[PDB]
Order: C-alpha cells, then sequence, then structure tokens
C-alpha cells in the first residue's frame, strides 16, 4: 500500500546550515 | 528562514508543524486560513463598534 | 563614461541623483561620501561593485541572453560523474547567491596586495584559484584506513559547495577527505559566479594526468594480470574536473577571446585558452604542454616476471582523453564537447598536428584476442564477459589465458583485489575461438569500497615463444533507479504531492532505510524519514506533501540510506507560476 | 537548545514578592538592592563566541 512515512529526528548535516556573518546589536519594537 | 511574505512563513511554519506531529494534518487548513485573515489595527477600532474575543471552530462558524 | 552624479528629479525637500560607474573600475566593499563647502565629511552608506556580462564594453561580455542564465544566475547545476561507456549526473547546490559568499570570497581576495589590478578579471581568476587549491592542499585529510560501513553514510555525502568554502576558510565544519577531492572545480565555479565572471566545470574522462609534456605512460602488471604494488608518477585517471571561465584576453595576440580552461599547478595558478590547446600552439603559456599531453598521450605496459626482468607486451590500443561532456544550455540534457579540444580521429589536420608537435619537441604476434564485457555491472548481481582467440599459423599452440577483476579510485589509486582465474587452451589449424565466462558478487573475496570502479585485465600467453597478448577494460558498478513522480507545474502558495518508488533488485533485504528531501525554493532545510525492512520481492513507495513559496523554475532532490548502499540521489524539477490574480 | 539556556538564565535572575500587609511604597522600594544584586549576576559573564572569524595563515606572519 501506497504509504505515509513516520518521523526521524537527526542532526548529522546541521553543521552545512550555520552561517557566518555576524548578525549586530538592533533594538527591538514588540507588538502584540 | 527564507521568506519575504507572511503566506510563505504560515506554510513554512505549518509544514513544520505537521512533521514534528504537533498538530493534525486535517487542522492545517482551518489554521492556515486563520492564520491570513486581515490585520486592523487601533484606528479602525472606533469603526468597527467594539470587539470581543472569540474562539475558532472546525466548521468555520 | 567615468564617475559622475545627475539630477533627474528635484522636489522641495528631497533630490534623485542617479550615479554612474566606469566601465572599468576596482571591484570590492565601496563607501560613499560627501563633501559640502564647509562642513567635514559625511558617510551617506556602502555598497559593492562586480563585474557584469549585460555590458558590451566590458571584458567579461556575453552576448546571448540564454547564456547568462545558464552561467551566471543558475544555482542548480549538474556534474557529471562514472566511467566513460556510462554517465551518472549529480545534482550539485553551488549557491553562489548566499549571504556570506560574497564576503568570504572578497575576504579571500584580500590576500593578494595588488589592488590596482583588481580592475581586470584574469589577476582575479589566477589569485583564486591558486589560493583555492593550497586551501585544498592544506584542509583535505586522508581517508581512514579503518573500516567502518555504520559511519560510511557520513563520510561521502555532500550538501553543496558552500558549505566546503565555509570548512575550507574557517575548519568549523565536517572536513572533505581524499575519496572526493574533485569539488575543488565546483568550489572555483562558485566563488567565480558569484564574483561576477562566467564560469562552467567540465568533466573528461579517461585523462592521462601525472607526466608533464611527455606522451608516454608506463603501466607494470603482475604474471597473474593484477598491479603487483601501488601508485605511479603517471597514471590514467577515471575521470578529471576542470573549471572554464569566459572573458577576453587582452595581452595575448588577437584570436584568444572566449573559454579558458583554470589550472592550477602544484603556488602559482593560469589560464589558458582552448583554442590554443587544440591547435598545439605549445609556446604560448607554461601550461599549454601539460594539458595538451593529457588529452593525446599513449600508454604502454610492461609485464612483470618472477626473474624480475620487464618484457614489452602487445596490448590493445586504449583511448586517452575522449567523451568530455558538460551541462546542456536551458535543459538538463549532457552536451559533448569534445570537438572543441581536439579533431576528428583518422584526419589530416589531427595528424599534422600530432607531428608538429612531436617534430617540434625533438628538439629538445602470431595469436590476436579481443574481450567484450558490459559497460556496466548491477550491484549484487552478475554479467557474462566474452573471450575470443585468433591464431594465425601452420602448427597448433598451447596458451595460458589469465583473468583478474579489481578495483580502482578514481584517480587510479589501488584499492583490493578481487577476483583471479588461471586457465589452459589449445588452438590448432587457424581456428578462432570463444570464451565466454561469468562474473558474480558471490565469487569475490571482499567488498569492494563505495565509490570504486572494478577493472578487468586479460593477459594471453604464448607457450613456446615470450611475447604476450594484453587487453583491459573499465567497469562501473550500477544501482537500483529510484523513480520520482510529480505533475511538471505547480501553483504558488498550493499544497503540492511526490511520489517516490524504489524496487529491491539485490539478494538480501534493507534494513534501516532512511530516505532525505531536500531543495531549494520548495523546503526549509533538508527532512529525513524511516521505513521499514523491504523484502527481495516486493517493491517501496511512498508520497510526500509540502507547499511551493517561491516563484520560477525549482527541483528537489531525494537520497535513499539503507545497510547494502549509502547515497542514493534523484532529483526531479518543476515549475511554480504566480496565482491567479 | 541555547534558547532554552538563555530562557533557563532569565528564569534564574528574577525575584517573586509574595503578599504583605506592608505599605505599598516600602514594599515595591525594598526591592532595589536585591534586584541590583540579581542584574549585576545576570551581566557578568556575557560570553558568546571568540574571535573565531577565519584560520588565516596569510603566507607571511
Amino acid at each position: 500500500q501506497m504509504e505515509e512515512p513516520a518521523a526521524h529526528d537527526t542532526e548529522a548535516t546541521a553543521t552545512d546550515y550555520h552561517t557566518t556573518s555576524h548578525p549586530g546589536t538592533h533594538k527591538v519594537y514588540v507588538e502584540l | 528562514l527564507q521568506e519575504t511574505s507572511l503566506a510563505g512563513v504560515a506554510n513554512q511554519l505549518l509544514d513544520r508543524f505537521i512533521f514534528e506531529d504537533q498538530i493534525r494534518p486535517q487542522d492545517r487548513e482551518e489554521l492556515l486560513r486563520a492564520l491570513l485573515l486581515k490585520h486592523s489595527h487601533a484606528g479602525e477600532l472606533e469603526a468597527l463598534g467594539g470587539v470581543k474575543p472569540a474562539v475558532l471552530t472546525r466548521s468555520g462558524d | 563614461k567615468w564617475w559622475s552624479a545627475v539630477v533627474e528629479e528635484r522636489d522641495a525637500q528631497s533630490w534623485t541623483i542617479s550615479v554612474t560607474t566606469p566601465a572599468d573600475a576596482v571591484i570590492g566593499h565601496y563607501s560613499l561620501l560627501l563633501q559640502v563647502s564647509g562642513r567635514k565629511q559625511l558617510l551617506l552608506g556602502q555598497f559593492t561593485l562586480l563585474f557584469n556580462p549585460w555590458n558590451r564594453e566590458d571584458a567579461v561580455f556575453l552576448k546571448n541572453e540564454a547564456q547568462r542564465m545558464e552561467y551566471l544566475l543558475n544555482q542548480n547545476g549538474l556534474i557529471y560523474l562514472g566511467t566513460a561507456d556510462c554517465i551518472q549526473a549529480e545534482s550539485w547546490d553551488f549557491g553562489q547567491f548566499e549571504g556570506d559568499v560574497i564576503d568570504l570570497s572578497l575576504r579571500l581576495l584580500s590576500k593578494d596586495k595588488q589592488v590596482e589590478k583588481w580592475s581586470q578579471p584574469v589577476h582575479v581568476a589566477r589569485v583564486l584559484g591558486a589560493l583555492l587549491h593550497f586551501l585544498k592542499e592544506q584542509r583535505v585529510l586522508p581517508t581512514p584506513q579503518t573500516q567502518a560501513t555504520q559511519e560510511g553514510a557520513l563520510l561521502n555525502k555532500r550538501r553543496g559547495s558552500v558549505p566546503i568554502l565555509r570548512q575550507w576558510l574557517t575548519g568549523r565544519g565536517r572536513p572533505v577527505y581524499d575519496g572526493q577531492a574533485w569539488v575543488l572545480a565546483a568550489v572555483a565555479c562558485t566563488v567565480l559566479r558569484c564574483l561576477g565572471i562566467p564560469a562552467r566545470v567540465v568533466t573528461t574522462f579517461a585523462s592521462a594526468q601525472g607526466t608533464g609534456g611527455r606522451l608516454l605512460i608506463d603501466e607494470y602488471y603482475n604474471e597473474e594480470g593484477l598491479q603487483n604494488g601501488e601508485g605511479q608518477r603517471g597514471r590514467i585517471w577515471i575521470f578529471q574536473t576542470s573549471t572554464e571561465c569566459w572573458m577576453t584576453r587582452p595581452a595575448l595576440p588577437q584570436g584568444y577571446d572566449g573559454w579558458q580552461i583554470l589550472h592550477p599547478s602544484a603556488g602559482s595558478c593560469d589560464l589558458v585558452p582552448v583554442r590554443a590547446v587544440k591547435e598545439g600552439t605549445l609556446g604560448l603559456t607554461p601550461a599549454v604542454s601539460d594539458l595538451f599531453a593529457a588529452i593525446n598521450a599513449s600508454c604502454v605496459v610492461w609485464k612483470c616476471c618472477e626473474d624480475g626482468t620487464l618484457e614489452l607486451t602487445d596490448s590493445n590500443t586504449k583511448y586517452v582523453g575522449n567523451n568530455i561532456s558538460t551541462k546542456g544550455v536551458g535543459s538538463d540534457r549532457c552536451e559533448d564537447i569534445t570537438q572543441n579540444y581536439k579533431y576528428p580521429e583518422g584526419s589530416l589536420q589531427e595528424k599534422e598536428v600530432l607531428e608538429r608537435v612531436e617534430k617540434e619537441k625533438m628538439e629538445r604476434s602470431p595469436l590476436y584476442l579481443l574481450l567484450k564485457a558490459p559497460s556496466s555491472l548491477p550491484l549484487r548481481g552478475d554479467a557474462q564477459i566474452s573471450v575470443t582467440l585468433v591464431n594465425h599459423s601452420e602448427q597448433e599452440k598451447a596458451v595460458q589465458l589469465a583473468i583478474g577483476v579489481q578495483a580502482v579510485h578514481y584517480n587510479g589509486v589501488l584499492a583490493a583485489k578481487l577476483w583471479r582465474k588461471k586457465l589452459h587452451l589449445t588452438l590448432s589449424a587457424n581456428l578462432e575461438k570463444i570464451i565466454t565466462i561469468g562474473l558474480f558478487f558471490s565469487n569475490f573475496e571482499r567488498n569492494p569500497p563505495e565509490n570504486t570502479f572494478l577493472r578487468l585485465t586479460a593477459m594471453a600467453t604464448h607457450s613456446e615463444s615470450n611475447l604476450s597478448c594484453f587487453a583491459q577494460e573499465d567497469i562501473a558498478i550500477c544501482r537500483p533507479h529510484l523513480a520520482i513522480k510529480m505533475p511538471e507545474k505547480a501553483e504558488q502558495y498550493q499544497p503540492l504531492t511526490a511520489s517516490v518508488s524504489l524496487q529491491n533488485s539485490l539478494d538480501a533485504p534493507m534494513e534501516d532505510c532512511v530516505i532525505s528531501i531536500l531543495g531549494r525554493g520548495l523546503i526549509h532545510r533538508e527532512r529525513s524519514y524511516r521505513f521499514r525492512s523491504v523484502w527481495p520481492e516486493n517493491t517501496m513507495c511512498a508520497k510526500f506533501q509540502f507547499t511551493p513559496t517561491h516563484v520560477g523554475l525549482q527541483r528537489l532532490t531525494v537520497e535513499v540510506d539503507c545497510n547494502m548502499f549509502q547515497n542514493l540521489t534523484n532529483y526531479k524539477s518543476v515549475t511554480v507560476v504566480a496565482p491567479e490574480l | 537548545g541555547e534558547l532554552l539556556h538563555s530562557l533557563e538564565g532569565f528564569l534564574d535572575c528574577s525575584l517573586v514578592l509574595p503578599p504583605t500587609d506592608a505599605p505599598s511604597e516600602q514594599a515595591l522600594l525594598s526591592l532595589v538592592p536585591v534586584q541590583r544584586e540579581l542584574l549585576r549576576r545576570r551581566y557578568q559573564s556575557s560570553p558568546a563566541k571568540p574571535d573565531s572569524s577565519f584560520y588565516k595563515g596569510l603566507d607571511l606572519n
């Protein structure tokens, strides 16, 4: 049967998505 | 996340919720429809005559 | 034509200026400052300057429009690997338009100190090639000697070209091992596309690297038909990649504008025109001879003996540097451009070029066999091969026939010994004889490594004389096909479904089957899923659902891992349009 | 994990005022030294990462 799979959490290749740019410091304006 | 509109952000967030079993697959449509409603502000309040809190429903009412 | 500023629109409180840039300016990070009569300098902002193929007056200028999109604005490319008989495409994510790629490239370029020359692409390309080759030599680790099949799925999987650049510049990621050292071309192409110079990665099959300028390659083979010892000075590689840059050469004589092959030397790099390699002008650039020798050279095989004396053998000619292929423009089909590097075989021009090069360089079998083998071998399967012998003599003769099968890496480095067989034949009265034998994965001494190709050698030794006949072929291992089903067109912000199909053609069931999906513009990052064991009889089928967000031509890539094999990848493209107003 | 750790640090440097029958001004103004000490404990570390911008050799030391 054409069946859906189940999730599988793994950090095997997470390091390949970490940027190197410095974000900086900024103020915030929060709205709810 | 690389998006520039609310629709894309909502779609990606709902996909992530479905991935991690936070919500059921059949709840995606209602949540997506509710998350894309118009966002009013303080100015229109007088034109609305007051507001009261509400709760979602499966039937849409 | 120089720096200028014209007021386009004037208002009561606001002004609109239109700044112009000269067609030959230093690239890099800029800063704009304003001077009034009385007060000091005031900083307005910062911006970056890049080359452009869209300007008719620039050195890097592409006339066609589709070529501009394919060679500069594309981020999803294809790299062709495998043997010259069967070519396997691999989906690569160049990712030249990421957030930090431009900053990293400029910071790496900032180690040149000849700022004045940053206005011409030749110097920048040469410096970047040399620096990237040095970084590759510094940061690429040798393959582990220990055997680890459990972790083998994590050593050979590639997620693109930006992680490699980040790990090379900063050393804070997963390193790349010696089994995959062809990624340097992809990294260089990514950087070059980022700076604005059109580039392309080409792959040449059966290229004779190693020796510098010579036209002869020496190979030594054992008595049983295998290769005793390991390594050599100059050997024939299975394939080799090389980046090309589109530009114009002003310092060279007229007629060499176009594509330039970027060839680093083990440092100082350089780039050479293609037409120079085609014609054979060796006195134009120091690297012309080295690249010319690597595309058309002849090899000779020496047969070792127990005594130790090397003896020449009559061997069937093997082709060197053939079927050069690259990605087609505007589609996903490979195109062969071997006509831009060599003249057609058996022509007057090619033999004239060869004899001219030889003249310039000079200043400074009663029986035969032939072998028919398949172009590919199914994994954990079998295939038939045939060897035929024809003798030319009045009297009969007995011969010793030996056949060997052994693994080899993509650069000629020995991997393991797999199979050997020796037998006796007797031919009489000028009769041809055919011997067809099977080849199985159940008869191998061990399991061949992950990314290797099989080499088949056949040697026939005459009993009366000493001369022997030799032949060799290269075979690649093919893995089960992974089918993807999806509509060709999709609408934005609407659900889309994909179907994945796989069939178990192996002899043992798969376990720990894990499949991952990813794609730029369709999914945020990769997603992984598990499955149940699949028996050799039945098949595996799966369904996924997602939602496109960006418009244009996207694609998704899926990857399958299990205990029998690792990193089985496939891709599929799709076109997504904007919603109806 | 980093966000969870930051939330734990946020919760470590917060203080609760139980219902006390003392006058409001005195009770609310008694919190200044304790809060000052807690914030001084909050800002003392401020560690994020060393200067690992690039491991360059530059061929000229």
